[PDB]
Formats: C-alpha cells, sequence, structure tokens
C-alpha cells in the first residue's frame, strides 16, 4: 500500500 | 469509498487546517497549530487524512496558506509521533511535495520560500529521520536531478542528530 516513487 | 476523508474525521481535520492556515492570519496562530496536532493524536485516521490534507494546502497557488501548511507540517513531525512520521514517509506524500520543487509539475507557478522550505524541511528529515528510508530515496532523486544543487543549511539544536 504506497505508490511509486514520482519520477521526475 | 474514501474512507473517513469523507466523513466527519476529514471535515473536522480540514477545518482544523483552515484555521491554522487562513492566509488572514497575522502570523502563526499555535493555538490552532498545535491543536491540529492534538487531533490527530486522538484520531485513528489523524496520521493519514492529515498528511493528505497538508500536501494539499502546501500545494496552495497562494504563498502565505502554503507557507503555514509547511509550519503545521513541522509541527506535527515533533507533536505526532512515529505514527505520523510513518505515514510522511510514504511515496504516496512524499511524491505531493516533489511536485512543487520539479517544474515539471507545480514547479513554475510556487514562490522559492516555499520550495526552499521543502527542501530544508526533507532534508531535515533525512537527518533527524534516518529509519525513514523513503524520505532520503525522495531526496537524493531531487539532487540526482539537480533540483537540489546542495544540501541547505538547516535550524539545529542540541535535539537533532
Amino acid at each position: 500500500s504506497d505508490e511509486d516513487l514520482l519520477h521526475i | 469509498a474514501m474512507g473517513s476523508m469523507a466523513e466527519a474525521e476529514g471535515e473536522s481535520l480540514e477545518s482544523w487546517l483552515n484555521k491554522a492556515t487562513n492566509p488572514s492570519n497575522r502570523q502563526e496562530d499555535w493555538e490552532y497549530i498545535i491543536g491540529f496536532c492534538d487531533q490527530i493524536n486522538k484520531e485513528l485516521e489523524g496520521p493519514q487524512i492529515a498528511v493528505r490534507l497538508l500536501a494539499h494546502k502546501i500545494q496552495s497557488p497562494q504563498e502565505w496558506e502554503a507557507l503555514q501548511a509547511l509550519t503545521v507540517l513541522e509541527a506535527c513531525m515533533k507533536n505526532c509521533g512515529r505514527r505520523f512520521h510513518n505515514e510522511v514517509g510514504k511515496f504516496r506524500f512524499l511524491n505531493e511535495l516533489i511536485k512543487v520543487v520539479s517544474p515539471k509539475y507545480l514547479g513554475d507557478r510556487v514562490s522559492e520560500k516555499v520550495k526552499t522550505k521543502v527542501i530544508e524541511l526533507l532534508y531535515s528529515w533525512t537527518m533527524a529521520l534516518p529509519e525513514e528510508a523513503k524520505i532520503k530515496d525522495a531526496y537524493h532523486m531531487l539532487k540526482r536531478q539537480g533540483i537540489v544543487q546542495s544540501d541547505p543549511p538547516i535550524p539545529v539544536d542540541r535535539t537533532l542528530i
């Protein structure tokens, strides 16, 4: 339960 | 559906946030800032709700509102324990801060004050919260991408490691 790092 | 966020729990916590982040505030009203932490400490889903609420206020287009939100977020880190730390240490929350500083997202329409305070907090957390692995992952990536060139100076005292 958590999203993936927001790769910018 | 959306949980307690849509219920009285959420409405109450956002009501407390409005007060603590009202852009009319002459200055920081700690009567409302700390009171928000207390509500979080008594609520079963206080941390989950709170961080989503804080993330939203921080992404506000209005400077003073976002800044006070960052102050409340700081207060919560020092007054809401591990249970709060653990929710901030998830990408679900951290990606929201990243949008504030990355030009590919909100980055271009956010004052420099806000973005630097956000950087200072993330960094400060890597020093103070080593067991929150995801926070440095988010920080180092901001470095690896030139958003953060050099670690910033931060407020420190004897209680900080």
